[PDB]
């Protein structure tokens, strides 16, 4: 479902399954978007999540204290969490909505703040970015 | 798992 | 979305448990196609089957290459930067072919498309050449 993908958008999506594979997680959830988008650095999510303060040790540190530790020898197959796949199908939602035939980071940001009920919602509340503001930062920033 | 390098 | 089949996922999830059999820091092309005799039923599996790749074969020619490790990794095990390259490859097959999964052969494809890691050096020396091992992939498709 990545056809419209931008490929920083794609690069989001590649980081995000790195993080999961080196923090000994079984899945690619809303919270490994997250730090992908910061990961990616350049995108409009990173900019938007850099002007709220949202660092990349925080958010990282916010989740190895919820999930915990894992086994020593887990699954290879880390696939998405249903949550991570309705974000993904949000953040096509959105895109559709607002008139646009890409999927960029922004996007993916807005489907995450959409679903909002996750790993990631509840890290980004937890370091003081209630969602509606996230989304406001990443509304101004796209209109100039 | 996504593949694009 | 995941376009890996489901014996394309099993084969992943060998390969890292072979890694860590071996005590190696990164799921590497070797063991890769470790994963894909591993599996057995795929078109890759009856493939290196008829081109005499064996699964102790290969697994000998690896520790002759590497050899064990000294400790045996804990929790996830990351891939090598060519491993990536080698399913990124598996990917750009399938799409090429007309397909919309990834399946076993794909990654065998891919496997000798990048031709340039652990595998590619253990299959020669097995007495496959790359190009022989991609055309009893192709016509058994």
């Amino acid at each position: 479902m990545f056809e419209r993908f931008t490929d920083r958008a794609r690069r989001v999506v590649v980081l995000a399954q790195e993080e999961a594979r080196m923090l000994n997680h079984n899945y690619i959830g809303t919270e490994h978007i997250l730090l992908g988008l910061i990961h990616e650095g350049e995108g409009v999510a990173a900019k938007s999540l850099e002007s709220l303060g949202i660092s990349l040790e925080g958010v990282r540190s916010q989740v190895e204290e919820i999930i915990g530790q894992g086994q020593q020898a887990p699954s290879g197959h880390i696939p998405f969490t249903p949550r991570a796949k309705k974000v993904l199908e949000l953040s096509l939602r959105e895109a559709l909505q607002l008139g646009h035939n890409y999927i960029g980071t922004e996007h993916i940001l807005l489907g995450l703040i959409r679903e909002g009920e996750g790993v990631a919602a509840q890290v980004l509340v937890k370091l003081g970015a209630e969602l509606t503001r996230v989304r406001q930062q990443v509304i101004q920033l796209l209109s100039g | 798992l996504v593949a694009w390098g």
